[PDB]
């Protein structure tokens, strides 16, 4: 594939700060280029954690998979540290569109199994049960 | 510059261009004179999206925390017609 | 900063302004939009009124309660032939019930 870690072996000291109001989940690409999921940060929390240099992460809201920006950008990927400063890994919530965001809502409120009795246009159903997911999202970056 | 938008119920809304540009449908819409009538958003609805714009404005290429935008359960579905409409 | 809603009757202005600023300034850029005096406006906060020497931080409006995703509502009436209306807000259309899929 292309969207996958390198087996570097070059340890990068990384700080997951999680500076939006979602819980996050951090998704780390295998070397296969496959998600592997890693530990919840709570809203508002940080924590210190060994990566290792070219090894590639993308970010989502754990309950939804919603994408999330790291560092203003979608994929963050390790540096090697320099004078024993850690890289920030500043996670935040995008400025969605306002469709997306209205369909976020939605998707909360109403169960999937009862989308399409709501009264909207069918365009809009299929929209609701197109779900964020992360094989959706690396599709776009690999072909880019 | 500023432009009015009209809800389908009377009520006007005065926003800046800039942030009424954010809308694809509007900017096309747009070119009365800095007018636009909006015949299926009612006023609740409309007020919420120009709230989106100011706030999408705001926080575009920002580096402040960016917070979340609230969409209260009552107006969820009328947003996302009118945001559908919209382009926005 | 602070965000706000100056509403009269069915008129809603969208603009943005700081805790520091005053009750006139204000004035100012709504002459700016509705191109009306500052001596015929009369600003207000939950009917309570607002001097034009005071702040948005001493009339209560606060950048926690004026967000760009939910602005602050102040009150306005205009003074039409030397006499000011009174506080007349439109309210918004009131959105329908839940579905029960809700």
């Amino acid at each position: 594939p292309v969207l996958r870690s390198v087996n570097s072996r070059e340890p990068s000291q990384v700080i997951f700060c999680n500076r939006s109001p979602r819980v996050v989940l951090p998704v780390w690409l295998n070397f296969d280029g496959e998600p592997q999921p890693y530990p919840t940060l709570p809203p508002g929390t940080g924590r210190r954690i060994h990566s290792y240099r070219g090894h590639l992460w993308l970010f989502r809201d754990a309950g939804t998979h919603d994408g999330l920006l790291v560092n203003q950008t979608e994929l963050f990927v390790p540096s090697l540290n320099v004078d024993g400063q850690p890289i920030f890994a500043n996670i935040t919530l995008p400025v969605y569109t306002l469709k997306e965001r209205c369909l976020q809502v939605v998707r909360s409120l109403v169960k999937p199994e009862n989308y399409r009795r709501l009264d909207i246009v069918r365009s809009l159903y299929e929209d609701l049960e197109d779900h964020p997911n992360v094989q959706k999202d690396l599709e776009r970056l690999t072909q880019e | 510059m500023y432009v009015k938008l009209i809800s389908s119920d009377g009520h006007e809304f005065i926003v800046k261009r800039e942030h009424a540009l954010t809308s694809g449908t509007i900017k096309a819409m747009l070119s009365e004179t800095n007018e636009v009538n909006f015949r299926e958003i009612p006023s609740h609805v409309l007020s919420k999206v120009c709230m989106y714009f100011t706030y999408k404005v705001r926080y575009t290429n920002s580096s402040t925390e960016i917070p979340e935008f609230p969409i209260a359960p009552e107006i969820a579905l009328e947003l996302l017609m009118a945001a559908n409409f919209l382009d926005c | 900063d602070v965000f706000l809603m100056i509403r009269r009757h069915k008129t809603t202005i969208f603009t943005d302004a700081k805790e520091s600023s005053t009750v006139f300034e204000l004035k100012r850029i709504v002459e700016g939009i509705l191109k009306r005096p500052p001596d015929e406006q009369r600003l207000y906060k939950d009917d309570q009124l607002l001097d034009d020497g005071k702040t948005l931080g001493e009339c209560g409006f606060t950048s926690q309660t004026a967000r760009p995703q939910a602005p602050a509502t102040v009150g306005l009436a205009f003074r039409a032939d030397d006499t000011f209306e009174a506080l007349c807000i439109e309210p918004f259309s009131s959105p329908p019930e839940l579905p029960d899929v809700m």
